[PDB]
């Protein structure tokens, strides 16, 4: 009854409203991929426009949360942008209070803890997005932490999200000096796993290094695809 | 106050109002900032001249800039009442703005406007207005040109401008906290707001 | 319309407030009788109960008394608020609370708790009796969960109220009210036998709980 | 503004000194067997005494029981200290004299303006606190009886008026007014 | 499935498929409004509206539907009137505040984000309903022309050409052809924008545009000879 | 085209089709439960009459107070949920007394009824109450600006200047007769008899000095509630005239 | 049938995108008595048909003055009219104290628009059930604003709101070309307005009691003609 | 007992950037608590702050400005030197009754190249080609004016700052130690340190 | 900080048998310097009410401003009915009394016609207290005015206006703050009339 419309336990002991939030992450029909290099972390994400009129430049699910931290969101962007501003503000406050840059994992904990509020409060709904923070911590090195509306957060050596995450992840499990190499490595497995060729307009890439996190432009992505074609 | 602008002087003539101020912000006995503009145009028909604490002057300046912004979605009296309310209320809050303000302008109906307001909210109009040290030096000199309302129509732009500039020279010579550089604004019902910068006292 | 205080029924009365009255009707019987110069309050009373640490008639002040019917828990808290007001009035002001004032305040508290959907109104009807300070006119008042307070010559609230309010209506004459402590006490006792504890309040803060009422019971029973 | 207290073997004797001319100042009856006498600033001291009377009366009505003098004295001490927390202290001096029915023994307590409580055989405040101890300490005895106490009070008061009062007694019979100082 | 009975009577509720139906219903309110389009040019943007005249009693000069959020921003909406004008004023407040603080006109991408957060904030709690307007807005800034279109869901994107309202499918189809045919000058788009509205369609044609070259970065309406020329082309 | 339940009446903020606010309309149904109250305005003073509606003979009918004094020249007659009325009367008394303190002038009853209606309006934005007042009151007062006047204040927040008004149970019958019988030249004495005559028809029980009480507003006497002796005489005179 | 499930409050959109709870509020105006407003270049006039609760009751006030230069009429819920009118009057007076400017008629109608549109977005509150016809004269000149409870304010040459207001609207449209040219003739403009409202009548005829008239212009501060003063215009 | 910043600080715009210089001595009365202090505080990668007045209030304000700018940076990209000065004014002015803060802001941006903003204790903001503050600045006001030139090169500006602060250090004992300098330019932030043996003999 | 200034001047109110008079000088003053020669010190509030608050101008102008606002609110609430003099007096008392522990330093007077038509004059203590008086003066030269009038009064509205002219003419002769211009407001059932006369300039 009420368990279906508000986040309270059903007779089966499960929160239906929270589980329906997971299914909303696949509404955008976008899947991502994040892998760790020796000194850098790279995250890949599809950019299905698909409309001709829609400008591909503004269609980006990758956000530069902080100088060193960037996150990739799977799900509706209105919830993603709301999550970004939260993380974009938690990182700054942490630096102000504690005098050093926000670590990747702690940010996932803060955002995950905030999500836990929505899963317990009856009048607050779960956000409905999956956040994948990628950064190169000065202590733990490259790290990937993924947050989900249920409030869980887990570190990954390599992760994929979206409708076809199972297809992508299985390939990485089978497989398991510069960020340009990992970008090509990540793109190749995305092509191999999904089987769809990619162009500059259909792909967006984000790279986390020791100094900062940056998102490759359309022309920069084309260069990596050209390098792959050389194989 | 810490950083202060010494004086503003103004006088209303037959066809408009003239207001002048020296471009200096004094740090006590130190003539530190000789680039501080203290005449704030608030449109094509009015100028607000401010003396006293420069830091509070810049707080007044934004309120005037907000005033044009919020309205644009003004009259000289319109602007003064807004300032007078703020100055009074800041006094009532025991948190005054350490400034004396002359609002000079020409109404849309051609009526000339000159009103003074200080940190205490005290306000008064006059054919000639001056703040601080200029109230004792320039005001007697300007009053000789326009001693009463009847003299307003008998005073031309050149005479009023000459009297204002002459008052600045006397003001500069005997005012220790003054500067040779001053800005002068002429607001006329016909030619509109004329604004002259970095004039030299000689 | 039944499940909220803020909703009027189409016929024009709030059912939820009414439902609070039936709670009073389920409570123990209480009675009150006004004499010429006195007021009498009677109440309806297991094997292992500790009878020495129990009186349904709780005095709000030296000169005021308050019986009740309905939920006992609500009454115990409504009484406490009245007691504080009685002393607070005696503090902010000098004179003690008027009997009409106390019932007005008590009714206000009950009325106040009806002004929100998140609060359960007190399911208790009070039967306030006493004398105004330095006055000899008995005063008896009744309050209801709805917040309406009324002045009664004789009233009964709770279990078996209609049957007892019919016995009083025919035996009590407003033009021939009882003029003796015994007379009103007999009427109160006779009132309760139609279905014993009796309390008598007299002017100048003279409140006494009667004992050995069996004499009146034996006298009334024979007649 | 003089307040006196003497704890005789079966009662407590409280005495108090009286534009506007009349024909019960500086005293309040907290309970049938408890009496409270106060001295200090006019105004700030009576509201406190009135407030204490209400609370003690409220307790008596609520429980239908007579709060013991020791408990009453403690309550006054906490309220007086609690009053001074958020304001500048005010000159107040309170004497609590009561008969403990449960223990069947009189009790007298002294509370200073700072909120310190003392159990006393006798006590005083004001101009009476400078010399009168020289007399009471020499003449007071524990087994002194009521009638003897008022001779001592009549004696004591006599010295007070030489270098210069309404009297009440608390006993098992309750508060009692007296004309024989 | 377009009704979602059971999960559609309250806001901020996820259906078993992950959809929030109240937002979807707000989209349908948008689809009933007068079709409005926005064309992004090489030097600016163009807005067009099929204002359906209701009666002669309306004052023609004061009956304007292409709102101007800021001197350099043009806004046009389709859907519920109370929400559209409510959003415009709130967007107007943001533009003024940004100028007040940073002393520069608010960038279009930044302006869109501020609106997106406000619109999205009404899809979080059940005490409020999502705005029932899809707002087409754009302008010119340091980075050039920008055209944005936010939905009741709070989602917005940059567009080369946008359309809303009842006459949406036809306008979008023709709008795609225009981009495909001329992948425009501020002058040319005004004629094309008029053409699309007439094809989409008693109604009057309202057009506005803002370009760097022909209006030095300010937003102005189409009047006089220019208007008639656009009608003649259509 | 199936029959289904409609919930446009349960809520207070819920509009029904055609824009009817039912909860306010249901509030008026509560007034019809209240005792009849009559009020006639004319020269020489206004007159108020209220059925006391003794629930039981033991009830102190001498203490039933459906008429309350707000200002020495203003009187109010209430009908409906008396519990809600006490809130309004207290506010009205404060406003009238406050006006004297602030202006040293008797509050204009036209302004007083405006203040009272602002309180009954509070179920929405002036919110302080969850539901509209279930009491409709009848204000009779004299101000030296408009003369002897009578005002009827509905719980909806609207007040009307009434020459003659009847509220509460049987108001429909009372109003119909007041339309037949009221006239400009109605003197105070016959108005008092008229009020009693109206009470005779719509009061379910016998009319008596114990269950009916009259009041009037006069410049010289102000607001005064008639003693039981006078009402008995007027009732005696009324049946003699009949 | 299906409307009952989605008309509970002003927060639920129907599957077709309709927001019923606010539609009913607009329909509440039809319960109110007809009021007519019209203006010329220099003069603006309000005409209202008051109603009485009973033949023994005074006719309800229907025209209010916010200042000497502008006023308004009412139609719909009385309680809402009380709130909105006095709230607007609280704004006429506020501006003068701090700023000493007359609050322009256009600003008066728009500050109220934000008030109504909030109630249509939040739970608990309800949309206002009152429509206003605001007439004034300022530097710009004559003004006539019709405020609907849905936060829609429209500048109008003439209009009519209330029960059977369609008839008056039709007459005004048929005579728009005429009464606009009635400049400098306040007496004739009122006669046109009185004629305009007359078409909305069914049974009741014009009388000095029920009829109320207001006019404002360059030479006429807001004046309300009621009672015997209205006999000439009948 | 609040610690006041005894300072001799200086900022100079030059051809292709701006240079911020300061001493390294902080004194409590006549005692030198620390002689290697880093008075050049970073509020952003290309914006550097320097504090005068109370060391507690300014340090608290500087942290907030860095917090706000970092908040701004994450949203609208790297801020301008003008923006940072605006942030300082809000904190400095609205808290002028409680916080005793005097600031110099020097930064580099693509749009405006190098810029310098000085905020005296009054809370006012003044944009200048160069700025000097601190107790030791009173002794070089007449030297900086005579020697300062517009659009100087890095070598001249570095030498100009060295000579200017050497004299302030020489005459003011509240200022001394090593001359730490920050060169803000499109090439990037550069740090320079000059020991007493390098500048005293100049 | 001192929140209270001074402006000098004097006011006078006379309650004629039928008419009422309120007079005051036009000069505004600060510590021996003439701020202006014509500032209207007496105001008309409508409803045959003339008001004047002497002393601190910023306190006086606020009091009249709030009182005028109260009159407008009174009109709205009371069907635009006229405000009686007694009603205004108590209204002003609440305004004055509403700031006891931070009161206006103004000795204000209101003149008008009471209900029956006789002249009315009310003088208010700065803390609110008022009393009906036949004639009253307040300000600097008040002590120099009342004694002269009392000789000649204790009379029409054209022969009292002679005495007030001479009275103020005498005060300006021996008193320096007395103004260089006299304002007189005449209240009768006809209405309110303003008359101005010139005084000594120095």
């Amino acid at each position: 009854g009420y368990d279906r419309h508000i986040t309270i336990f059903s007779p089966e002991g499960r929160l239906y409203q929270v589980e329906y939030a997971f299914k909303a992450t696949n509404q955008t029909n976008i899947n991502s991929l994040a892998v760790r290099g020796k000194d850098c972390t790279v995250v890949i994400s599809q950019k299905k426009v698909p409309d001709k009129l829609l400008d591909p430049t503004t269609v980006s699910y990758i956000f530069c949360i902080s100088r060193t931290i960037g996150m990739v969101v799977n799900g509706p962007i209105p919830d993603a942008r709301n999550a970004a501003l939260r993380a974009k503000a938690e990182a700054a406050e942490f630096r102000y209070k504690y005098g050093y840059d926000m670590p990747c994992d702690v940010l996932a904990k803060r955002m995950a803890n905030l999500s836990q509020i929505y899963t317990q409060r009856a009048y607050m709904r779960p956000l409905g997005v999956i956040l994948t923070f990628v950064s190169v911590d000065e202590e733990l090195g490259p790290s990937i932490y993924k947050t989900d509306p249920a409030g869980y957060y887990v570190g990954y050596k390599a992760t994929a999200t979206g409708p076809k995450q199972q297809e992508i992840t299985t390939n990485l499990e089978n497989h398991f000096e510069s960020w340009e190499k990992v970008v090509e490595f990540a793109i190749t497995h995305m092509i191999d796993a999904l089987g769809t060729e990619f162009s500059k307009n259909d792909l967006e890439v984000g790279v986390a290094t020791k100094d900062k996190f940056f998102t490759l432009s359309a022309e920069n992505i084309e260069e990596r695809l050209v390098a792959i074609a050389e194989q | 106050p810490i950083v202060t602008g010494t004086s503003v002087i103004s006088m209303k003539y037959d066809n408009g109002v003239i207001i002048a101020a020296d471009n200096l912000g004094s740090y006590g006995s130190l003539l530190r900032f000789n680039g501080v503009e203290r005449l704030i145009p608030v449109g094509d028909n009015t100028v607000v001249g401010i003396s006293g604490d420069i830091s509070d002057m810049q707080h007044i300046e934004r309120l005037l800039k907000d005033l044009v912004t919020e309205n644009a979605y003004l009259e000289p009296s319109y602007i003064f009442e807004y300032l007078a309310t703020v100055m009074y209320q800041r006094r009532s809050k025991m948190n005054p703005l350490w400034n004396a303000i002359i609002v000079a302008g020409v109404q849309s109906n051609g009526d000339q406007f000159l009103r003074y307001v200080n940190l205490l909210g005290v306000t008064y109009s006059s054919p000639t207005l001056a703040t601080g040290f200029g109230a004792h030096m320039a005001n007697p000199l300007l009053r000789k040109v326009v001693d009463r309302e009847s003299d307003i129509p008998k005073t031309t732009v050149q005479v009023a401008e000459e009297a204002i500039v002459n008052a600045m020279r006397v003001l500069y010579y005997r005012d220790a906290r003054s500067s040779r550089n001053f800005s002068l604004a002429i607001i006329d019902k016909n030619t509109g707001l004329t604004f002259k910068k970095n004039l030299q006292v000689e | 319309y039944d499940r909220a205080l803020s909703i009027f029924s189409p016929d024009g009365h709030i059912f939820q407030v009414e439902y609070a009255l039936e709670a009073v009707k389920r409570g123990t019987c209480a009675v009150g009788v006004k004499g010429k110069n006195c007021v009498v309050l009677g109440c309806e009373r297991l094997k292992l109960q500790d009878t020495r640490i129990t009186s349904k008639v709780s005095k709000i002040d030296s000169h005021v008394v308050l019986s009740f019917s309905g939920l006992n828990a609500d009454s115990r808290i409504l009484i406490e608020k009245a007691r504080v007001e009685a002393q607070s009035h005696r503090l902010t002001l000098e004179d003690p609370v008027t009997v009409e004032y106390l019932t007005r305040y008590v009714a206000g508290v009950q009325q106040r708790y009806t002004q929100s959907g998140g609060v359960r109104p007190f399911g208790v009807s009070t039967l306030i009796a006493g004398f105004d300070p330095r006055d000899d006119e008995p005063k008896l008042y009744q309050t209801e969960p709805s917040g309406i307070y009324s002045s009664w010559s004789a009233q009964t609230i709770g279990r078996n109220s209609k049957t007892v309010r019919e016995f009083l209506e025919k035996n009590y004459d407003r033009k021939e009210p009882p003029a003796t402590v015994e007379e009103c006490v007999k009427l109160t006792v006779r009132s309760l036998l139609e279905v014993i504890e009796i309390t008598v309040v007299k002017p100048d803060s003279d409140i006494v709980a009667l004992s050995s009422e069996e004499i009146n019971q034996y006298v009334t029973q024979i007649e | 503004d003089i307040i006196l207290g003497i704890r005789v073997q079966d009662s407590v004797i409280l005495a108090s000194s009286k534009g506007i001319s009349v024909l019960d100042d500086k005293t309040r009856q907290l309970s049938p067997h408890t009496l409270m006498s106060f001295a200090g600033e006019a105004g700030d001291t009576v509201q406190f005494a009135e407030y204490i009377q209400a609370n003690i009366q409220l307790y008596s009505i609520r429980e239908d029981y007579e709060l013991s003098p020791q408990a009453v004295s403690s309550f006054v001490r906490q309220e007086l200290a609690k009053s001074i927390r958020s304001r500048r202290p005010y000159q107040v001096n309170v004497l609590i004299g009561g008969y403990d029915k449960k223990k069947n023994k009189p009790e007298l307590y002294q509370i200073d303006y700072l909120g310190t409580k003392v159990e006393l055989p006798y006590g005083a405040h004001g101009y009476s606190g400078f010399y009168t101890f020289f007399l009471l300490d020499h003449h007071y005895r524990p087994d002194m009886t009521t009638e003897e106490g008022l001779d001592l009070l009549k004696l004591c008061v006599q010295e007070l008026e030489k270098r210069m009062v309404i009297v009440k007694i608390v006993d098992k019979d309750g508060i009692r007014q007296v004309d024989d100082f | 499935t377009s009704i979602g009975t059971g999960y559609d009577l309250s806001n901020s509720v996820f259906s078993p498929d992950g959809r929030n139906f109240q937002v979807e219903y707000a989209v349908k309110a948008v689809e009933n409004g007068t079709t409005s389009i926005g064309i992004k040019c090489n030097d600016g943007v163009v807005f067009a509206v099929e204002k359906l005249i209701t009666s002669k009693l309306l004052v023609p000069q004061k009956n304007v539907k292409i709102q101007v959020v800021d001197r350099h921003i043009g806004c046009v909406y389709s859907g519920l009137i109370p929400d559209g004008r409510h959003l415009v004023n709130r967007g107007r407040e943001e533009a003024a505040s940004f100028k007040k603080l940073y002393k520069t006109p608010i960038p279009i991408p930044a302006f869109a984000d501020r609106l997106g957060q406000y619109v999205q904030a009404h899809t979080l709690y059940n005490s409020v309903r999502p705005f029932g307007v899809s707002t087409i807005f754009g302008g010119v800034d340091k980075n050039g022309a920008h055209l944005y279109m936010l939905e009741p869901s709070g989602s917005y994107w940059g567009y080369k050409g946008a359309a809303t309202g009842k006459g949406r499918q036809s306008a979008k189809a023709e709008l795609e052809k225009l981009v495909d045919h001329h992948p425009l000058s501020a002058r040319e788009a005004v004629k094309q924008a008029a053409k699309i509205i007439y094809l989409a369609h008693d109604f009057e044609l309202e057009i506005s545009w803002c370009s760097l070259s022909e209006t030095n970065g300010l937003h102005k309406f189409v009047k006089g000879d220019l208007l008639q020329e656009a009608i003649d082309f259509a | 085209m199936f029959l289904t339940r409609s919930e446009y009446d349960r809520g207070v903020s819920t509009f029904s089709p055609e824009g009817r606010l039912f909860q306010v309309e249901y509030s008026l149904e509560a007034i019809k439960l209240g005792s009849t109250a009559i009020g006639i305005a004319t020269k020489e003073g206004v007159v108020l009459g209220v059925e006391k509606r003794a629930t039981s003979p033991l009830l102190e009918s001498d203490s039933i107070e459906k008429i309350v004094e707000i200002d020495r020249h203003i009187g109010c007659a209430m009908s409906g949920l008396t519990a809600d009325a006490r809130s309004m009367i207290e506010h009205a008394r404060t406003a009238a007394v406050t006006h004297n303190l602030y202006y040293d002038e008797d509050i204009n009853v036209e302004s007083l009824t405006q203040s009272v209606c602002d309180l009954a309006l509070r179920f929405g934005e002036g919110r302080l109450m969850s539901r509209p007042f279930g009491v409709a009151l009848l204000i009779a007062g004299h101000d030296a600006d408009d003369g002897y006047q009578l005002f009827h204040a509905e719980p909806s927040g609207t007040f009307y200047r009434y020459n003659a008004k009847a509220i509460g149970s049987g108001s429909e019958g009372a109003q119909a007769e007041l339309l037949n019988e009221w006239h400009s030249s109605l003197t105070l004495k016959e108005a008092e008899l008229l009020v009693l005559k109206i009470l005779k028809q719509v009061m379910e029980e016998k009319l008596d000095e114990n269950n009916a009480q009259l009041s009037c507003i006069t410049k010289q006497d102000g607001f005064k509630i008639y003693d039981n002796e006078k009402t008995a005489e007027l009732i005696k005179e009324l049946k003699e005239k009949e | 049938m299906f409307r009952n499930n989605y008309d509970g409050d002003t927060v639920t959109f129907s599957p077709t995108g309709r927001l019923f709870q606010v539609e009913y509020a607009l329909e509440a105006i039809k319960q109110g008595s007809v009021t007519v407003g019209l203006r010329s270049n220099t003069h603006a006039v309000l005409v209202a048909l008051k109603r009485n609760a009973d033949e023994l009751s005074s006719y309800q006030k229907k025209i209010i003055k916010c200042d000497e230069h502008m006023g308004l009429s009412l139609a719909g819920l009385a309680p809402d009219a009380r709130v909105l009118s006095n709230y607007l009057r609280q704004q006429c007076n506020y501006s003068s104290l701090v700023f000493n400017r007359k609050l322009a008629v256009e600003r008066a109608g728009h500050l109220l628009c934000d008030k109504a549109q909030k109630n249509t977005q939040s739970y608990g509150g309800r949309p206002y059930g009152v429509g206003l016809l605001i007439i004034g004269y300022d530097k710009s000149g004559a003004h006539l604003l019709e405020f609907q409870p849905s936060g829609n304010v429209t500048e109008l040459y003439g209009t009519a709101i209330g029960a059977r207001s369609q008839g008056a609207k039709t007459y005004l449209e048929r005579t728009l070309d005429t009464f606009i040219k009635i400049d400098g003739n306040p007496d004739e403009l009122i006669k046109a307005g009185v004629e305009a409202i007359s078409q909305s009548l069914r049974d009741e005829s014009l009388t000095v009691d029920n009829l109320s008239i207001a006019i404002v212009g360059k030479d006429t501060p807001f004046t309300i003609y009621d009672g015997e003063a209205v006999a000439k215009y009948i | 007992g609040e610690v006041s910043l005894g300072t001799s600080i200086m900022a100079v715009t030059f051809k292709d950037g701006v240079i911020l210089g300061a001493d390294s001595r902080t004194t409590t009365g006549a005692y030198i608590a620390n002689r290697v202090t880093d008075k050049l505080t970073r509020v952003h990668d290309k914006i550097w702050c320097c504090r005068s007045g109370s060391a507690a209030d300014t340090q608290a304000i500087a942290d907030i400005v860095q917090y706000h700018l970092e908040l701004y940076t994450s949203q609208y990209g790297t801020p301008s030197t003008e923006t940072a000065a605006s942030v300082f004014k809000e904190l400095c002015y609205e808290n002028k009754d409680n916080l005793t803060a005097g600031i110099i802001v020097a930064g580099y941006d693509d749009k405006n190249k190098g810029e310098v903003y000085t905020i005296p204790l009054g809370g006012s903001v003044h944009k200048l080609p160069y700025a000097i503050a601190g107790s030791g600045s009173t002794f070089i006001y007449g030297y900086c004016d005579k020697n300062f030139r517009e659009n100087m090169s890095k070598e001249e500006t570095v030498d100009f700052i060295k000579h200017s602060l050497s004299q302030a250090i020489k005459w003011d004992g509240s200022s001394g130690g090593v001359i730490r300098m920050v060169v803000l330019t499109a090439a990037g932030v550069e740090r320079l340190i000059f020991y007493p043996d390098e500048y005293e003999q100049l | 900080f001192n929140p209270y200034g001074d402006n000098g001047g004097t006011i006078l109110g006379i309650a004629g048998e039928d008419f009422a008079v309120l007079a005051g000088d036009t000069r505004n003053i600060t510590d021996y310097s003439i701020n202006s020669r014509y500032e209207p010190k007496v105001f008309d509030c409508g409803d045959n009410i003339v008001m004047s608050a002497n002393g601190f101008a910023a306190d006086g102008d606020a009091l009249v401003k709030r009182f005028k606002n109260s009159v407008k609110w009174y009109h709205f609430d009371h069907n635009d009915k006229k405000l009686s003099i007694n009603s205004a007096a108590r209204n002003i008392q609440h305004l004055l009394y509403g700031k006891r522990f931070f009161p206006y330093y103004v000795h204000t007077i209101i003149a008008g016609l009471d209900e029956d038509g006789k002249g009315a004059v009310y003088s208010f203590d700065p803390v609110g207290s008022y009393e009906r008086e036949q004639c009253r003066a307040g300000g600097a030269a008040a002590s120099l005015i009342m004694p002269f009038l009392d000789n000649q009064v204790n009379l029409s509205v054209e022969e009292v206006i002679k005495l007030v002219r001479d009275s103020f003419t005498s005060a300006t002769e021996r008193h320096i703050q007395v103004g260089d211009g006299l304002e007189i407001l005449i209240v009768t059932k006809d209405g309110v009339r303003k008359e101005f006369y010139e005084l000594k300039r120095d």
